[PDB]
């Protein structure tokens, strides 16, 4: 699976 | 400031006459992603599939282009890479043993 | 060891559309997936045989991973306009926001290194730290996502998919395609021979087909290694899954039989010596 992606 | 493409033309299959072959345009070291990559035939143009875009430790893209070719024992290939690094397209020949 | 990584690029687009955000998976150096969210209803793709099983075996699979890339898809074009502003940037210029993260993976399944690294137009920006609680940020403007990402507690969300999830994904890619990643192919080597002048002759030694893409090729002189007269070119796929590697050296004519190539590969049994 992908990770989270978090805001930059 | 961008990254120049290094550019590798190249076949799969080391190169005998007759025999059908794939075609590679490998380019890579480069940067912003935005970029142009084709394979031309004696000149003109020709159909090709393209890699899935990628990137190394360094942050660079790399590239894979390539089609299906039939080689001939004298005929021209050659691979065009347009990117904002350069003043204008490069095209860099498909030679025998490189 | 093998290694899961992931490889997310992200681009704005000025006067043409929409950003741009592409997603590629890989275990070691074979790819099996991608995400282009320029298709219509882009949806997450198998790029390797054994992910065209994964539907039976996970069948929530797709659906949650096109799931999560169109939401980091969304969160990224908005990273974008974030970023930008933190360097006082106009909205002219395209601009390109890069993430690689993944896990290290002994024998036993057990984590070596967790990483997760961001770039931006390039260079770095913020990176998570060895021990995964913490981040180091590249300059001033990335002191923001720093303190943001702090105060949230992503360093260990992160730590929770790097230590469980992406170990189990490893090994369950690697089992799933055993034959295609645990594989070990030898490179099939020869030299070729080019003249140029009369005194000097090129020898270029070939190494085709060999995966995975980790080789070392040297030259010798009388046992005298001769890595730094020799031309070395990088190592390129051959778009069937596996890599082409040449060096070269320019040797006095008559005198071949001195310069040997040695190739080291990981199916190798032992390092091979090569003559012309």
């Amino acid at each position: 699976d992908f990770a989270n992606t978090f805001l930059p | 400031e961008p990254r120049t493409p290094k550019i590798q033309v190249y076949s799969r299959h080391p190169a005998e006459n007759g025999k059908p072959n794939y075609l590679n345009c490998y380019v890579y070291g480069f940067h912003p992603p935005q970029i142009e990559i084709d394979l031309l035939k004696n000149g003109q143009k020709m159909k090709t599939e393209q890699s899935d875009l990628s990137f190394s430790k360094d942050w660079s893209f790399y590239l894979l282009v390539h089609t299906d070719f039939t080689p001939s024992t004298v005929d021209e290939y050659s691979c065009r890479v347009n990117h904002s690094s350069l003043a204008a397209p490069h095209m860099v020949k498909w030679d025998r043993n490189n | 060891f093998h290694s899961l990584r992931y490889f997310y690029t992200a681009w704005s687009r000025p006067g043409s559309g929409e950003p741009r955000f592409v997603a590629v998976g890989y275990v070691d150096d074979t790819q099996f997936v991608r995400f282009d969210s320029d298709n219509a209803s882009p949806r997450a793709e198998p790029r390797a045989p054994w992910m065209d099983l994964v539907e039976q075996q996970d069948p929530q699979y797709w659906d949650r991973n096109t799931r999560n890339a169109r939401d980091a898809a969304q969160t990224y074009r908005v990273g974008l306009d974030n970023v930008r502003g933190y360097y006082n940037q106009s909205e002219a210029g395209s601009h390109t926001i890069q993430r690689m993260y993944g896990c290290d993976v002994g024998p036993h399944g057990r984590l070596l290194r967790g990483y997760d690294q961001l770039a931006y137009d390039g260079a770095d920006y913020i990176a998570l730290n060895e021990d995964l609680r913490s981040w180091t940020a590249a300059d001033l403007a990335a002191q923001n996502t720093r303190r943001k990402w702090e105060e949230a507690g992503y360093a260990e969300r992160d730590r929770a998919y790097l230590e469980g999830e992406c170990v189990e994904w490893l090994l369950k890619h690697l089992e799933n395609g055993r034959e295609t990643l645990l594989r070990a192919d030898p490179p099939k080597t020869h030299i070729t021979h080019h003249p140029i002048s009369d005194r000097e002759v090129t020898l270029r030694c070939w190494a085709l087909g060999f995966y995975p893409e980790e080789i070392t090729l040297t030259w010798q002189h009388d046992g005298e290694d001769q890595t730094q007269e020799m031309e070395l070119v990088e190592t390129r796929p051959d778009g069937n899954g596996a890599f082409q590697k040449w060096a070269a050296l320019v040797v006095p004519s008559g005198e071949e039989q001195r310069y040997t190539c040695h190739v080291q590969h990981e199916g190798l049994p032992q390092p091979l010596t090569l003559r012309w």
